[PDB]
RNA sequence: CAGCUUUACAGAUCAAUGGCGGAGGGAGGUCAACAUCAAGAACUGUGGGCGCCUAUAGAACUUAUAACGAACAUGGUUCUUGCCUUUUACCAGAACCAUCCGGGUGUUGUCUCCAUAGAAACAGGUAAAGCUGUAUUUUUU
């Protein structure tokens, strides 16, 4: 439609693809691309159907490549994650010593596999070649497909010479 | 704190023996009773008396002494 | 705003020298300065115009009656001017 | 614009060095942005007190050197 | 001498201001603010420090292209592999910088970047101790969490000046996408919260205390700063302060050059919203959205800052960042705010008193300096020392104390009221901070913070240092106390190394850990089982990494993580029994309120007691508590007032001390008790020393007996549990909480202007074991939990100890009553008291426990 | 509304001194050939150009980390699983080399569009562009 995806429809579907002859690319060699905003936005919108990757970095807690590596080199897993050959020889033979007895320690936590990779150096003993994973902050966000913009939708409500741009703009 | 303006006001309210010193003039002083108040140090002071300083008394009427040449007040 | 004022402010802490209209030089730690050069100073000596010197604790001076202020030569370097 | 920071010297006896090579003493009671001084009275420097309390104009002050530490 | 110095200088980033000037300034106090930048986890305090660093320096070495552009942060004070790999700033890896103000009064500032994450309060505590001012930093969105409140509380105690940094405005503009009005409201709410948290001082954007920031993009402003940059043009100088004042709060401004009537007509949006927030919003929009040329034009007109040719070809987030940097200049405003905050030096004396008792200083005759924290800045050890008084030159021959020995020293001094210097040190190299280098200097001075290379051999953890020249000087001197590492440790990691050949190495490393990470009680128990009380899990992990890679470099086993348990009674005692080889004692558990008070002059003491727990006058008289544990000792028989045998208490309480240190059941410390002497059957023949010795055992025994009588219990601790979950995921969280044994939701608070439900809780530290991970997996990248122990709150392990029936399964976790005993037994086993695979617990003495309590 | 520089200029004398260089292009192309490749470049060396830039080459230390390439396939030796036994051909994991498929960077050429002086300024005048600007106690009534 001419309304929504106005900036692309003339060029989007073409061989090279198009935006090939302009200031928006290097040239016909077609190595470096540049864009304005609206077109980019349109493209993004078009994509969404395909590439809805949820990019709250926290979403990938224990699904970062480092985490996977750790899992691999601990012979440890995550229900959804993958599993491998054990990377070192599986040679336990603990021998229930003065330390790590049944009647010395208190099996209060189950100590699942999930933990062992999240804290490689604590829960796993002898972490050979195990990279330090991340630990990030929480996301507050709003992503919508409505007419109105820049409003509280689903938050919690609080308790209670022109300034330098003054009708240059409406916000 | 007691600001200078406030002090001046108080003095005015009272009507007490005020003895003014002159800026860059040692030998002379004034002695009277504060009647007026200004934004600056300027005031009107009725029943004033010019005094030669001890290194007596001299005749003088009602006067406004200008704020720029004031130094001391006491009341 | 005045750059000399700024300089004076910076000199706070340092041992500034300070002559007045009277011609009575002081030298002391600059305690506080204001836009009008209303200086306070600590541990301050006080030379008379004639010659004789007198030690004194915490002098205040009103910039109106100040003539010139000598600041230490370290402040030449930085970081006020640019 | 800024207030003269004399809150340290509040309620202490000060040598107000004043215009024409003269002096005043007395305990500090108040002040303003022009550096006028309101003080509970003392002598003019042998010596002789005048007044119960005194007010010194801003222009007149050379210095106000603290007698008390 | 000089060549080496030159070399050192060369291996360093050239600063934009001349470092000579800074050095000169440091020779004078009052031109040195020591600033602890502090806040919650991921506040963006490290980032802020990075901005400052950038401003200071011309070009940084490992500032990549991407970081320059403004993609990744360049957390310049993250330093060590641990931290960059991990995400968290972990140790107090600060920096020193000259900073001009609005009105360019340079001032050499000693910034120390705290860790946010709650299991590193140790570093935060250290920072607080060091720093006379503290920039608290807060996420806009996450809001003033409980953590921040706690910090505020435990910065009032220290004490310190509290500038705030409402950091992450971008998040409310772009993430929350709050309207400007809404944003303003949110800000106001935050401010109110902060004020509430505070006792005395009011904080606001006026009076320079709030510093609005977004470090990602990298702008801080205060309102004064803003005015200076962008509202001197349009207003006469005299009415600038007034304008600033107007700016904040319930104030409106209608078309009137230049009034500004509080309230009001037609179209709202307040002064702050009109003259600040709205402007910011516009800038953001334009930066992202608008035709670039028009934006440029606007910025020429309305800000007089030019978007360069290279900058115009940027991507958005970078471009936006660039724009904001152009607008709000190299962060002077923040510095100005800081300056305004710090009184100065009315507070400083008080702070010093708090650190090291009240008294009077001595400037010329001596120097003294708080050795705050050992570090590993340039690989090798330094001691981050603050010189309070005097000036500490290089090579100088110097006194010291670990503040383990501080109280004792004080006591000795008091008693006194030959020349024995107990330890010593030769100061090799003194340097400054920081981040990625140590600028070396010949002289440390009163006021400023330094790193010192000679110190470390003598001390461990907190330490004082001094250089007296007399008896009088010595008398005058005081000694800084050990730092209330607000959190306290609760979390056992029991170590074996894998090849016990290499135990020496481990020991060496362990000492380093103790020194380096200061929040770690390293007990080396008699069996061979080393034990490490970490603050918590992440901290422990970090420590392990440090040990298991750098300092030890050895394969090292670890236990499923435990706690400390402490001894306490439920009911009162019933029958005192003196033991022989002759005194008897009995204990009641003290009132909860009293305990709480303790956790946070005789007549005075009595009065206090009366105020707290409604103790009588006799009770007041009796009292004599100890250890900061706490337990309370009471000399309350009848004959004691006649008796001078009960007098000479100073001897008697030694046993009590021992008892408190290691209780009966756990062999692990007592807590929440009022001990009471009932009878003291002393014989006629004295032999005073012998008697004292006897008492020292006997008292402990008596205490144990009392505990046994009073229906004793292990006290587990409870982690207070912040969780910042997404609103609709709270049910999941609740379910999770339910699933484990100890767990409780004390409230669910709505973080205004966000989708976050800040749900404070409690969880016992053995139930913790990775709880954060569990929370994060379940909740799908939402609800960043934290666990912590600021309070020192313990609880009943739910059930009766001393029951051989107990439990069924060896391998599994046991039911709650059963667990009440199980832990105790396990603890005993660990200690090396019970001997065998199966055993029991019982208390002598005596007479077969009084014939099993008369059947 | 004042001033200074910078272009267009008029007609200068004409130094004069500056600056402008005594003139060498700007683009791009699925055009090549050639080197040199994480960015770094600290610190040193040795150039041009002024306690300092710009080029070079030399290690240091960086982190690499996620992305010379938001890409990922294939070989070989060795070690270990496992097919098993045997050949390929493989299962599934390590270590160290190699292989393609792509990539930039400058060096140069070559092929299609855009350009375009051979000098200009002094003394100021005209036009525009850029920065700095009201007396009553602390500055100049
Ligand atoms: N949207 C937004 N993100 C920010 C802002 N400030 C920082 N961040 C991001 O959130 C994280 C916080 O910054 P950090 O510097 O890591 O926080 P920190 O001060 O190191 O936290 P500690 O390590 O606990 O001291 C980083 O990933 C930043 O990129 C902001 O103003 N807005």
């Amino acid at each position: 439609d001419s309304q929504d995806d106005e900036y692309v429809k003339d060029w989007l579907y073409d061989s090279r693809p198009l935006e090939e002859d302009s200031k928006k690319v290097n040239g016909t060699s077609y190595k470096k691309w540049s864009f304005d905003l609206p077109e980019m936005s349109n493209l993004y919108r078009l994509s969404t159907p395909l590439r809805d990757e949820v990019t709250d970095k926290n979403y990938y807690y224990l699904f970062d490549k480092k985490s996977f590596f750790n899992g691999k080199a601990l012979n440890n897993a995550i229900p959804g994650g993958p599993k491998f050959e054990p990377l070192y020889p599986r040679e336990e033979e603990e021998d229930y010593n003065e330390f790590n007895s049944i009647d010395r320690v208190i099996f209060r936590v189950p100590i699942r596999s999930e933990y062992k990779v999240a804290f490689p150096h604590l829960y796993n003993s002898r972490p050979r070649s195990v990279r330090i994973p991340w630990y990030n902050n929480p996301v507050s966000c709003i992503i919508q497909n409505d007419e109105e913009y820049d409003t509280p939708a689903l938050f919690f409500d609080p308790s209670l010479f022109a300034p330098l741009l003054a009708e240059e703009e409406e916000l | 704190m007691v600001p200078p303006i406030n002090c001046i006001f108080n003095f005015l309210q009272q009507q007490t023996p005020v003895t003014i010193w002159l800026f860059e003039q040692i030998g002379i002083r004034i002695k009277g009773k504060i009647v007026g108040f200004d934004e600056f140090m300027n005031v009107v002071i009725d029943e004033a008396v010019e005094i030669p300083v001890n290194s007596k008394g001299t005749p003088l009427g009602k006067i406004l002494l200008k704020g720029d040449n004031i130094t001391l007040i006491t009341s | 705003n005045g750059i000399p004022v700024k300089l004076l402010n910076e000199a706070q802490g340092h041992i500034v020298s300070l002559e007045l209209t009277t011609g009575a030089t002081y030298r002391g730690k600059l305690v506080e300065s204001e836009d009008s050069m209303n200086v306070q100073l600590r541990d301050v000596i006080a030379t008379e115009p004639q010659g004789a010197v007198t030690h004194m604790d915490q002098i205040f001076v009103r910039g109106s009656q100040i003539k010139f202020i000598v600041v230490p030569d370290l402040l030449k370097n930085a970081p006020l001017f640019k | 614009v800024s207030t003269p920071e004399l809150k340290k010297y509040m309620d202490k006896k000060i040598l107000l060095n004043i215009n024409g090579s003269r002096k005043v003493a007395g305990i500090l009671r108040g002040y303003d942005i022009f550096l006028n001084v309101v003080l509970d009275d003392a002598m003019e420097i042998n010596n002789h007190q005048l007044g119960l309390q005194t007010v010194i104009r801003g222009n007149s002050i050379i210095s106000l050197e603290a007698l008390d530490a | 001498e000089h060549t080496i110095f030159t070399q050192l200088k060369k291996n360093i980033p050239k600063t934009r201001y001349n470092r000579d000037y800074m050095l000169s300034m440091a020779n004078i106090p009052e031109r040195i603010i020591n600033v602890g930048v502090i806040g919650p986890l991921h506040s963006g305090k490290t980032s802020l420090m990075d901005l400052l660093v950038i401003d200071s320096h011309k070009r940084i070495p490992d500032m990549s292209k991407n970081v320059e552009l403004g993609w990744k942060p360049l957390r310049y004070l993250d330093n060590l592999k641990q931290e960059i790999d991990r995400g968290l700033s972990i140790k107090l890896n600060g920096s020193t910088l000259l900073c001009t103000d609005l009105e360019s009064k340079s001032r050499m500032i000693n910034f120390l970047d705290a860790p946010g994450h709650v299991n590193f309060m140790d570093e935060t505590a250290v920072a607080l101790a060091a720093s006379d001012l503290v920039l608290i930093v807060i996420d806009v969105v996450e809001g003033v969490t409980f953590v921040v409140e706690q910090l505020i509380k435990q910065s009032i105690k220290n004490n310190v000046a509290m500038c705030f940094v409402i950091n992450k405005l971008d998040r409310l503009i772009l993430d929350l996408k709050l309207p400007p009005m809404d944003a303003y409201l949110k800000l106001n709410h935050i401010i109110a919260n902060i004020n509430s948290f505070t006792k005395g001082n009011v904080f606001s954007p006026i009076d320079n205390n709030i510093i609005f920031a977004s470090t990602k993009l990298g702008f801080t402003f205060t309102i004064k700063e803003f005015v200076s940059y962008y509202y001197a043009h349009s207003i006469p100088s005299s009415k600038i302060d007034d304008f600033t004042t107007r700016l904040w709060g319930s104030v409106y401004y209608h078309k009137g050059n230049f009034r500004t009537k509080p309230f009001e007509n037609v179209e709202k949006y307040p002064t702050f919203v009109e003259f600040i927030l709205i402007p910011l919003y516009k800038i953001f929009s334009y930066a992202l959205s608008m035709e670039k040329d028009k934006l440029k034009n606007l910025l020429r007109s309305n800000f007089r800052v030019n978007l360069s040719q290279e900058a115009l070809q940027y991507d958005p987030q970078p471009f936006l960042k660039h724009v904001l940097q152009l607008i709000f200049r190299q962060q002077t405003g923040l510095v100005d705010a800081i300056t305004r905050c710090y009184q100065p030096f009315e507070l400083f004396d008080n702070k010093t008193a708090h650190l090291s008792i009240p008294g009077k200083s001595t400037p010329e005759g001596t120097l003294w300096a708080h050795v705050l924290k050992t570090v590993d800045y340039g690989g090798a050890e330094w001691s981050l020392v603050r010189i309070y008084s005097g000036l500490l030159k290089r090579g100088d021959t110097v006194r010291i104390l670990d503040t383990s020995q501080s109280e004792s020293r004080q006591k000795r001094q008091l008693h006194d009221i030959s020349k024995t210097e107990t330890p010593s040190c030769e100061v090799e190299e003194i340097g400054l901070l920081g981040g990625r280098y140590v600028y070396p200097v010949h002289e440390a001075h009163k006021g400023q913070i330094v790193l010192i290379k000679g110190i470390s051999s003598a001390y461990i953890k907190s330490a004082t240092l001094y250089s007296v020249k007399s008896k009088e000087d010595m008398k005058q001197l005081k000694f800084f106390k050990p730092l209330d590492y607000i959190t306290e440790a609760v979390f056992k990691i029991v170590l074996q190394p894998l090849l016990p050949r290499e135990l020496p190495k481990l020991l060496d490393a362990l000492n380093k850990i103790s020194k380096y990470y200061p929040g770690v009680i390293i007990k080396v128990e008699e069996s061979g089982e080393h034990v490490i009380l970490g603050n918590g899990e992440l901290y422990m992990d970090c420590l392990l990494y440090d040990l298991r890679a750098s300092y030890a470099k050895i394969e090292i086993k670890i236990s499923d993580p435990l706690t400390v348990f402490s001894e306490s009674c439920s009911n009162e005692s019933f029958a005192s029994i003196p033991v022989s080889n002759s005194i008897s004692v009995a204990a009641e558990p003290m009132d909860s309120k009293m305990i709480q008070d303790l956790s946070r002059p005789r007549k005075l003491s009595k009065i206090l007691r009366t105020e707290y727990g409604w103790d009588s006058l006799a009770s007041r008289n009796v009292w004599s508590f100890y250890n900061g544990n706490v337990l309370i000792n009471d000399t309350l028989p009848d004959e004691i007032s006649p008796e001078l045998l009960s007098k000479y208490k100073e001897q008697i309480i030694q046993g009590f001390y021992w008892a408190v240190k290691e209780g009966p059941l756990a062999e692990e410390p007592i807590y929440g008790v009022q001990y009471k002497l009932l009878s003291i059957s002393v014989p006629s023949d004295v032999n005073i020393d012998v008697m004292k010795s006897q008492i020292i055992p006997l008292m402990k025994k008596a205490c144990y007996v009392g505990l046994l009588t009073a229906i004793p219990i292990l006290l587990e601790p409870i982690y207070e549990v912040d969780i910042t979950v997404h609103a609709p995921l709270l049910p999941i969280v609740e379910e999770l909480m339910k699933k484990r044994r100890g767990s409780r939701i004390y409230k669910t608070i709505k973080v205004a202007g966000t989708p976050l439900l800040e749900v404070r809780g409690q969880v016992p530290v053995i139930e913790s074991a990775g709880f954060e991970t569990d929370l994060r997996l379940s909740t799908n990248g939402l609800g960043m939990c934290q666990l912590y122990f600021w309070h020192k709150i313990w609880r009943k392990v739910p059930g009766d100890v001393l029951d051989k029936d107990a439990f069924i399964p060896k391998l599994k976790p046991a039911p709650i009553n059963s667990l009440s005993r199980d832990f105790v037994m396990k603890t005993r086993r660990r200690k090396g008291i019970s001997t065998g695979g199966f055993m029991s617990n019982d208390g002598p003495t005596l007479e077969k426990y009084i014939s099993a309590e008369l059947y």
